[PDB]
This record gives structure tokens, C-alpha cells and sequence, in this order.
């Protein structure tokens, strides 16, 4: 958080910190319910938008 | 000893200038056995009427090709569908024109359907190259939920998957556009301003009207759009900065058929070979066997070369389509069309007139915009991020 | 009133007897079934539109069951347009009108009873791992739908604990030459070959395969499409079973239930097909394919996709015997691979070693720190990695 505040002042951007839905990091997690696989956790949220 | 050509035209008046067109067919290259007959009928009101009228008149003369064109009434391609089935099952060649649809592209059903006019789905090629000179990086596109609409999306995603990092959004909408607005504000958050539309004639005007109350047609936007939504009722309710497309010889069949007939005649000279040239089945009162020499010259027919008519470069690819056709990019301003460029397989831009853009701005507006506020995620780790 | 349209001179004899026979086979309340037999001949698209329309105008038949003799599927599209034109549901039992047709014309009520090119790829892969046939080579020819064929190949091998290996060619030209076909056929790294060939060009490639030296029982071929080398298998989906009267009874069962789907909401008999060309209007059409989801008969699901083909069939794999006869070798009933002719003694039944002598048997025992034998995991269904199968003297153990 302290490092993040430093970047915001330097590059002049605003933010709104929010937590993650499921307390897990990224993982490929290939499953049979989908075609090949889909990202889960923090990593999937970044790609979703 | 007699080579026959069959065709179906639009009107009885169109049956008057046909004989003028076939008059010069005999006086052509060689004419070893080129002795034609009229072999033409009109467009039946019903598809079932056209279904059994193909054999009784055109096949009765034992023709070796069929010419199909759009009916005078702007309906849903009433002419090609009955021909493509009866003649297709007989493996009889058919030449198409004035019908540009993506349904007659896959060879799963319509095995033999070659046409010079490119389909509506081929417009995607000009969109990519046009934005290259203007240096437009990433785009968002709107596609009607239909096979015709979905074909353009497939072509685009095989072209910007190797030389580009895909598109920002591929959001889609139902053809029954009724108060279609809920997805507009979704598009008005990614800062692209370079949206692309490929809908039909009727629904395109609905999108423009839905884009009016949300100031979606203001300055800083560029609308790279297709062809059909410039005419019809889509002419009204449209912004003043459109970049629509065009075809040089669209809706013209008198010159096309004269150019098309000769291409068949050139391929006839290659038919006479060591293979049997047995006449196709006579009539259709009774017959079950399918002749074998039909598919034996489809490659010959599709590989023909003919330097006369339109651009003198009528070359047929694996599908039914010409090569390096001319589109001649249009432009719209104050309820009037105007030419601002020509496309001949490569990007060509003459000075012509200064390009106008939506919102009244006379300069070229870059579509990119940047949002300072951005969302951030974090996790619960004790020494790093307390909660 | 259902139209029992047939095809073939041999079908005329049984047309009369099959009418009353199937009338009492299936009975439903508030529904009268009066099958009408046809003794028409000729495949020319005239009786399919002249006298066929005569039945619609005069007989006023609702629901048509089609039967064909020839295996040529070129006549299927002709009735495909007709079904979408008059909005009459047409069901074909077997024959030429059995191959799939995707995409179909909009607003079409064509119903197909067969197997597509997607479920067939699934079922043959279970048999491959059943007999430990992981290594394979798949080739194809110039086909209207080989693009979806090749794309679906790698999806199957993308998973599973077993590590698949794949190889194959792109196409072959029978008219290129005998030496030409064998020239590119040498690029093979497996004993199993898969092909997708048309009916007309099926024989020349098979005949040219003899010159390659690949015809005996040491190599196997899997037929994907709908002088014969040994080891030929095919999928029929009960094509050789259910006889004829039982098959034609299934078609009238779904049609009868098709009405009860819409009469339970409201009792109305449509008259769309009462006239072919008397009315110059075809805009009146609704719920053409909105029915026929939950159709149950003969303890088998008859669910139909949006395209109008069966999605839950009873597939059976057919094997070729040395006496040039076709017989069943396994069953695929609701995603089950119970099979027959057990797989013990690998490189035994259906696969011989043509050469090598490198198949040397090894005897072993169990001593805990040196060799460890434990049963395999039932959920995985295969030997764990960093392990070898150990047949006993038979249950596979790692």
C-alpha cells in the first residue's frame, strides 16, 4: 500500500483498491466442464477486465 | 456437336437484350462447336414454381452452364436457392452474379457455385488495410447475430491474431433491434472511438438513432462501416462523418452477363480431351444415375483466365469469388455522398476532397483516449497488506 | 395421417403390408394415424414435387416419414428445401437421407436419424485407450468438412493422463499415380491409420494401399465416413440393427409425440401444408423447431439439436471379419463402453506383430524396496505416471 501511494503521486493517476472474491492466487485449473482451461483467482480477474 | 448454355433472367425486357448478349458468343475464340440457343425463362413468383421450371426448359436443351442473378424485387435471394439444388444434384455448372451472400460460400452443401461478385463477407479485407494508413491501433466492432453477420467476425479474427493483439471487444446484438441501447454505454467506457458496424440495412438505422440521444455521434469518433447502410432508409438518421464502402459494378447485370458468358466459352475449349464428352442426362422425367464428367472440369472452370470485360482479371479462387476487385471508398457529408478514394487490391488515396469527420472537426481524430482512474486488486497477506 | 414415402422398386412389395402393421404399433389419445403407402419410382426431383404436392393438396397429410434404398445422399437437400417451404416435418429413417447437413436452411423442419462427424471421433478414442493403442496416425482427403475434423483431433488428446502422440498427412490424390500415393505414405510413425475418404474415391486409395505393404492384420484402419485389408472397423449407430418394421415404427412414434407437445398447451391442427402453391404466402410460421426436446421411446433418448439431428444415439461399433462379413464388436449405450472380446494379452486379438521379435516377455515378482505392485486408481482408469502396466496371470496394476 505504501509503495502504491508513491507511484500514484509520481505518475499522477487515481485509484480505488478492492479485494479479491476468492482468497486464492492464479492457477490454470484445467477442468472438463470447459473446452481446455480457464484462469481462476487473481490472475483471471486481471484478464476479465 | 452443339454446346448449349442455359440462363435465367429477371424480366421479359431482360429477355430482349439477352439475345443481343449471346449474339456475340458464337463469334469468339475458335468456336469449334459453339452453337448456342436462347434457353432462358423468367423469375417465377414462387420458389416451388422455379424448382420444377429449371429442368423442363433449361435442361430440356441440354445446357452445360446456368446464369443466375438477383430478382428485380429486393427479396431474400429467391433465384439462386432453387437452382443450386436441382442443378447441384445434377452436377451442372452455374455462374452467379448480383447475389453477394456468405451462405453460398461453404462447399458442404453448394458444391458447384462460382460467381465473380465478391460476397458481403469480403468487405472485412478493406477495413483492416484502410485503418493502416490512418494508424488506428485497436478497434471495437458490432455484429448482428446472424450467419451473414458472424462471417465477417470470423474473417477479422484470423487476420488480427498474428499481426495484432486482437480487438478490444466483439460484443454482439440480436437482429430484432428494438430499443437496443443497453449495450451502448458498455461500449462507451473503453475509450476506442473507432467503432465498426456491419449490420444489415434496417437495423443499422436503429443503431444510429440509439446513438443519437447518448451523444455517440459527436466529435472524436470515426465510423468505419460497410456498404448496405448507406442506401435505403439508413440514409436518414445517419451521422455526417460516415466512411461507407461501395462496389463499382453493383446492381448491374447487363454488362456482367456479357462478360460472364465468354468465360464459359474459353473453358469449353479445354473440355474436348481424352475423357468422354457424353451428353448430360436428357430431361428429368425419369433418371437416377448422375453423370461422371461433371466434376471432371470444375477445376478447369474455376482456373479459367479471361482478359476482357471488368478489369480483365476474372480469376476464381477455391471458393466462388474474383480477385483484386475495386471498391472505391465513399464518404458522406451533409446528406450527400462523395468520393474520397479508390481501392484496387491496395490502399490508394487521392487528394479529391478534404475528409470530413463526425462532430464537424476537420482534422483527423485519433481514436485513442486514456482513463487516469483504474481499478486495483489485492490479497490478504500479513506482513505486506494488512486487513 | 402420415405419408410413408418409400424409394426403390424392391420396397413396393412391402409397402402394402407395412401400412396397417404400424397403425396399431403406436397409439396415442386424441390422435388418428392413417399411414399412406407410395409405390413411386425414380429419383428425379419431379415425383418429389409433383405427386408429393398432390398428397399435400388432396390427402392433407401431416408428418412425412421418408425411406430410401440407395446410399447416395445427394437427394437429401431437395427435400430439405421442401421442408422449410411448406413447413412440414420430414423424418428419414435410413438410406441416402441419413447423412448430416450443417448448416440447415432457416425455418426448416427436417429431422435426421444418424451420427455426425463429432460423436464418432469421441467413441473411437475410448476403444484406442482400451486396447492400449495410444500411438496413432490420422490422415484425410479433400472433404467438405475436414477442417472441423482436424481441429477436433487435438482437442481429444489435450487431456487424459495418457500422453498421446499424433502424426499424419494432409491429402491424397488417387489420380496422381500409384507411386505418387505411396511416396508420401512412408511418413508414418505408428501402426494405426485413420482416414476420411469419399465413397467414389474409397476404392483407389484402398487398392493403392496394398502397394504400400499395409494390408495385413498387423495394421488397422478406422473408417470415419459413412482387396479389403484386415482390421477394418466402422460406426453404424444401430444401422445394421432394429430390422425394418421396428425402424419404421420409431419414426411414427416421435411424430405422434410431436403433436402432443403442442396440443397440451392448446388443441390446434395446423393447415400450412394443405396447399402448396394455392396461397402465395409463407410468412406464417412459428415454433417450427421449438418442439422435440424431451422425446423418450424404446428406452432411448430422442433429443434433437437445433440443427435437427439426434444428439443422444445408441451407437454400436461394427467390425470386419476375415470372411468379408460385418459384425458388431462393442456397444456405446449412454456414454458407456462395456465392450466385448476382452483386452487381455495385448498385441493379441485384432493386432499381430508383422515383424520385429522385439516383443520379449519378462517375468517378475514383488519385493518391497526393489519392485512395488499396487492396484491402479479407479477414478483415473489408467496407470499412474512413472509406472508401467503389470498384467497378472488379469487385472492391470501399476
Amino acid at each position: 500500500i505504501d509503495l502504491l501511494i508513491k507511484l500514484a503521486r509520481t505518475m499522477n493517476f487515481t485509484y480505488e483498491v478492492h479485494l479479491v472474491a476468492d482468497g486464492k492466487f492464479g492457477t490454470q485449473e484445467r477442468v472438463n466442464n470447459s473446452n481446455k482451461k480457464e484462469w481462476n483467482g487473481m490472475m483471471g480477474e486481471l484478464l476479465s477486465g | 456437336k452443339i454446346v448449349n448454355i442455359g440462363a435465367v433472367l429477371s424480366t421479359r425486357k431482360h429477355e430482349q437484350m439477352f439475345r443481343e448478349a449471346v449474339n456475340q458468343a458464337n463469334k469468339r475464340h475458335g468456336s469449334w462447336k459453339i452453337q448456342l440457343n436462347a434457353t432462358s425463362v423468367t423469375h417465377k413468383p414462387n420458389a416451388i414454381q422455379m424448382a420444377l421450371s429449371v429442368c423442363e426448359d433449361l435442361i430440356s436443351s441440354q445446357v452445360y452452364a446456368i446464369l443466375v442473378s438477383h430478382p428485380p424485387t429486393p427479396n431474400d435471394h429467391f433465384t439462386p436457392t432453387p437452382v443450386s439444388y436441382t442443378a447441384g444434384f445434377y452436377r451442372i455448372p452455374v455462374l452467379g452474379l448480383t447475389t453477394r451472400m456468405s451462405i453460398y460460400s461453404d462447399k458442404s452443401i453448394h458444391l458447384s457455385f462460382l460467381r465473380t461478385v465478391p460476397p458481403y463477407s469480403h468487405q472485412s479485407s478493406v477495413w483492416f488495410e484502410m485503418m493502416r494508413v490512418y494508424s488506428w491501433n485497436h478497434i471495437i466492432l458490432l455484429v448482428s447475430d446472424d450467419h451473414e453477420g458472424r462471417a465477417a467476425q470470423k474473417r477479422l479474427e484470423t487476420l488480427l491474431e498474428e499481426r495484432e493483439s486482437k480487438a478490444e471487444k466483439v460484443l454482439q446484438f440480436d437482429p430484432g433491434t428494438k430499443n437496443v441501447t443497453a449495450l451502448l454505454m458498455e461500449a462507451k467506457e473503453l475509450e476506442a472511438r473507432v467503432i465498426i458496424l456491419s449490420a444489415s440495412e434496417d437495423d443499422a438505422a436503429t443503431v444510429y438513432r440509439a446513438a443519437a440521444m447518448l451523444n455517440m455521434t459527436g466529435s472524436g469518433y470515426v465510423w468505419l462501416v460497410g456498404e448496405r447502410e448507406i442506401s435505403g432508409n439508413a440514409l436518414r438518421y445517419a451521422p455526417d462523418g460516415i466512411l461507407g464502402l461501395q462496389l463499382i459494378n453493383g446492381k448491374n447485370e447487363s454488362a456482367h452477363i456479357s462478360d460472364a458468358v465468354g468465360v464459359v466459352a474459353q473453358a469449353v475449349h479445354e473440355l474436348l480431351e481424352k475423357e468422354n464428352i457424353t451428353d448430360p442426362p436428357r430431361g428429368c422425367v425419369g433418371n437416377t444415375n448422375i453423370w461422371k464428367t461433371g466434376p471432371l472440369f470444375k477445376r478447369v472452370l474455376m482456373s479459367s483466365k479471361y482478359a476482357d470485360g471488368v478489369t480483365g482479371r476474372v480469376e476464381f479462387n477455391e471458393d466462388g469469388d474474383r480477385k483484386f476487385a475495386n471498391y472505391s471508398i465513399m464518404n458522406l457529408q451533409n446528406r450527400k455522398l462523395v468520393q474520397v478514394g479508390i481501392y484496387n487490391g491496395t490502399h490508394v488515396i487521392p487528394n479529391d476532397r478534404k475528409i470530413i469527420w463526425p462532430g464537424g472537426e476537420t482534422e483527423k481524430p485519433r481514436g485513442y483516449q486514456m482513463s487516469t482512474r483504474l481499478k486495483i486488486v489485492t490479497i490478504h497477506q500479513e506482513p505486506f497488506v494488512y486487513v | 395421417n402420415v405419408a410413408l414415402v418409400f424409394s426403390g422398386p424392391a420396397y413396393a412389395a412391402e409397402a402394402a403390408r407395412l401400412g396397417p402393421a404400424v397403425a396399431a404399433a403406436v397409439r396415442s389419445p386424441g390422435l388418428d394415424v392413417r399411414p399412406v403407402a407410395l409405390v413411386l419410382n425414380g429419383s428425379d426431383p419431379r415425383s418429389l414435387v409433383l405427386q408429393l404436392c398432390d398428397l399435400l393438396s388432396g390427402l392433407r397429410v401431416h408428418g412425412v416419414v421418408f425411406e430410401d434404398d440407395s446410399r447416395a445422399p445427394a437427394v437429401a437437400p431437395i427435400l430439405d428445401f421442401l421442408s422449410a417451404q411448406t413447413s412440414l416435418p420430414i423424418v428419414a429413417v435410413h438410406g441416402g437421407a441419413a447423412l448430416v447437413l450443417t448448416p440447415k436452411e432457416k425455418g426448416s423442419t427436417f429431422l435426421q436419424l444418424g451420427s455426425s462427424t463429432e460423436q464418432q471421433l469421441q467413441v473411437i478414442f475410448e476403444v484406442l485407450e482400451e486396447y492400449d493403442w495410444t500411438s496413432f496416425v490420422a490422415v484425410t482427403t479433400r472433404a467438405p468438412g475436414h477442417r472441423a475434423f482436424l481441429s477436433y483431433i487435438e482437442v481429444l488428446t489435450d487431456g487424459s493422463l495418457v500422453g498421446w502422440e499424433h502424426r499424419g498427412a494432409l491429402t491424397l490424390d488417387p489420380g496422381a499415380g500409384e507411386a505418387v500415393l505411396s511416396a508420401q505414405l512412408r511418413s508414418v510413425s505408428a501402426q494405426i491409420r485413420l482416414l476420411f475418404c469419399a465413397r467414389e474415391e474409397a476404392e483407389p486409395v484402398f487398392r493403392a494401399a496394398e502397394e504400400a505393404g499395409l494390408t495385413g492384420s498387423g495394421y488397422v484402419w478406422f473408417m470415419v465416413g459413412p482387396p479389403l485389408p484386415a482390421g477394418l472397423f466402422a460406426v453404424r449407430s444401430a444401422g445394421w440393427r432394429d430390422d425394418l418394421a421396428r425402424r419404421v415404427a420409431a419414426g411414427v412414434a416421435v411424430v405422434a409425440r410431436g403433436a402432443q407437445a403442442l396440443l397440451r398447451d392448446y388443441g390446434f391442427l395446423p393447415e400450412l401444408g394443405h396447399d402448396c402453391r394455392a396461397q402465395n404466402r409463407t410468412h406464417r410460421g412459428e415454433s417450427l423447431h421449438r418442439y422435440f426436446m424431451n422425446i423418450t421411446w424404446d428406452n432411448r433418448d430422442y433429443s434433437f439439436n437445433e440443427d435437427g439431428f439426434l444428439v443422444n444415439p445408441s451407437l454400436v461399433v461394427i467390425s470386419l471379419t476375415r470372411d468379408r462379413t460385418w459384425e458388431v464388436v462393442g456397444s456405446w449405450e449412454q456414454q458407456t463402453l462395456r465392450l466385448k472380446y476382452p483386452l487381455w494379452s495385448r498385441y493379441g486379438r485384432f493386432l499381430q506383430p508383422v515383424d520385429d521379435t522385439q516383443h520379449l516377455t519378462v517375468a517378475t515378482l514383488e519385493e518391497r524396496p526393489f519392485v512395488i505392485v499396487e492396484p491402479a486408481d479407479p477414478i483415473s482408469g489408467t496407470c499412474i505416471r512413472d509406472s508401467v502396466p503389470c498384467r497378472s496371470q488379469p487385472e492391470k496394476r501399476c
